[PDB]
């Protein structure tokens, strides 16, 4: 996360970490939607020209995380994969179209302060809340900096990182790339001369960007952390998968399999 | 339009508490 | 995916023309930059680093 701040405590307490076993890296941030599914974007867990198609074996996730790399013993839980899912019409060849992915924990977990799930819109929700220059939430252990020097600078922060960014509209969205942009995309981020920064990073993918209603008090999952070209660039915006446009899939992939 | 408890943070909403900067989210959705 | 900058001739998945991404069946090539049509190569995954507490190791089986 760039130009964010150090997350609260139970701040974001559906935020999860896909940790990988050997070697032991940060993968990608995911979230909590319910005591047995975790969400994140398929190039998470499938990026062939990366070599990446990791199997249930292969990863772990953390879940009420707060410090980046402390083992957080009685705070965080560790779950192992039952099942990957991944968007069967996802496409990594051009432009991480329908870039969403399920995993389905083989226990359920337990749910305490630090961990609890966040909500998915509805209809209605989606409408009144996705409007540009509306806010939301990005969080993330992420990189700090696009760049940074060298065993010099700071770049991976010690604690998880909260940035708000303003929702953009569909043709700036559009002229700021070459990208073909796509129904189930939205981009954030704020304008050059807006004079305010932000963005994901590295290691952020996968996490949730979330708005909460005014009306019940709670928070949504809007969108998940997809893709940008660069970090913070001036003119630049950050993509993430519209989550309502894909919620059939979600519910497909739930209660055929698991619930 | 569902029922499980979502969304609602342990240690804020369901204290009574806000957190730093969810101000911000809200005052988006009404400009200033 | 984050696309970064270009650091060698012939990747791609990476930003060579100013901030944009240089895709597949092309590649960069460093001058002002310039990518073109050419099987490219994949910019190496921006690799991390191990600086974790152990977690208990039934968890690493
Ligand atoms: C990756 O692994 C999956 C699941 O085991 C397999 O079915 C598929 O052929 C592989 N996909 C690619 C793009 O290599
Ligand atoms: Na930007």
């Amino acid at each position: 996360i760039v130009e964010g701040s150090d997350a609260e405590i139970g701040m974001s307490p559906w935020q999860v970490m896909l940790f990988r076993k050997s070697p032991q890296e940060l993968l990608c941030g995911a979230s909590l939607i319910s005591d047995r599914w975790v969400l994140t974007a398929a190039h998470c867990l499938l990026y062939p020209p990366w070599d990446k198609n990791f199997t249930e074996n292969d990863l772990l996730v953390r879940i009420g995380k707060h410090s980046r790399t402390r083992y957080e013993r009685n705070i965080e839980k560790i779950s192992m994969l039952e099942k990957i899912y991944i968007h069967p019409r996802y496409n990594w060849r051009e432009n991480l179209d329908r870039n969403i992915a399920l995993m389905k924990l083989k226990k359920p977990v337990a749910f305490s302060d630090y961990i609890h799930p966040v909500c998915l819109p509805d209809r209605e929700t989606a409408a009144s809340l996705l409007q540009a220059g509306y806010k939301g939430r990005v969080t993330g252990w992420g990189n700090l900096k696009e760049t940074w020097t060298a065993n010099v600078g700071k770049g991976q922060p010690s604690v998880l990182q909260v940035v708000n960014l303003p929702i953009v509209e569909r043709p700036v969205c559009k002229d700021s790339t070459r990208i073909r942009i796509t129904d189930n995309m939205f981009c954030a981020g704020y304008k050059p001369d807006e004079g305010k920064r932000g963005d994901a990073c590295e290691g952020d993918s996968g996490g949730p960007f979330v708005m909460k209603s005014p009306f019940n008090n709670r928070w949504y999952q809007m969108g998940i952390v997809s893709w940008g070209e660069g970090c913070d660039r001036d003119g630049k915006y950050g993509f993430y998968t519209h989550v309502f446009r894909l919620k059939k899939w979600i519910q497909k992939v739930i209660d055929q399999f698991g619930e | 339009s569902g029922e499980a408890d979502c969304g609602l943070r342990p240690l804020f909403e369901k204290k009574s508490l806000e957190d730093k900067t969810e101000r911000e989210l809200l005052e988006s959705y009404i400009d200033g | 995916v984050v696309y970064t900058d270009c650091t060698e001739s012939g990747q791609n998945l990476c930003l060579c023309e100013g901030s944009n991404v240089c895709g597949q069946g092309n590649k960069c090539i460093l001058g002002k930059n310039q990518c073109v049509t050419g099987e490219g190569t994949p910019k190496p995954q921006s690799h991390n680093d191990g600086d974790f507490e152990e977690i208990p190791e039934e968890y690493l089986q």
